[PDB]
């Protein structure tokens, strides 16, 4: 929750510091406790939260992959 | 083809903390599907959980290992 924005433009426009952006993938940890508050939830079957688990981990490795992507061009 | 084969033999084959999971799921589906009380459902959940914990005390468990070995354990 630090501005890592703010502090970028702000000493000097380094390179590693704007890495640090990447702690907040840490925040996909309120996406996996829902998928952990639906496993326990018996109205859907648990090995299709699963499917489900795995296909919100096939997408978001695609778009973090694009963006890498394109990083390692610019 | 033998790595899907290989990950799809040991997802299929299961732990038993999911055939326990599935035992009681559909459990939960009899006892919301013929709408039961909020005690002897507890009885219920409570009777499996029970028998799934005292599960791994059987002697067909080590039905194989030698008597004077068997006999040490009783």
């Amino acid at each position: 929750c630090f501005p890592w924005d703010l502090i970028y433009k702000a000493s000097g426009k380094h390179e590693l510091v704007r890495y640090l952006l990447w702690i907040r993938l840490f925040r996909v940890r309120k996406v996996v406790e829902f998928f952990q508050r639906l496993e326990k939830d018996t109205r859907i079957n648990y090995l299709f939260t699963r499917i489900l688990k795995l296909l919100f981990v096939e997408v978001y490795c695609t778009h973090t992959a694009a963006c890498i992507f394109y990083y390692l061009a610019t | 083809a033998y790595l899907i084969g290989n990950i799809t033999a040991l997802i299929v084959k299961g732990s038993n903390t999911e055939r326990f999971r599935d035992k009681m799921n559909d459990l939960i589906s009899f006892m919301n599907r013929k709408k039961l009380g909020r005690d002897l459902r507890s009885q219920i959940t409570g009777h499996v959980r029970l028998q799934y914990d005292s599960h791994y005390t059987d002697t067909v468990m080590l039905q194989d290992i030698p008597a004077s070995i068997r006999a040490k354990i009783a």
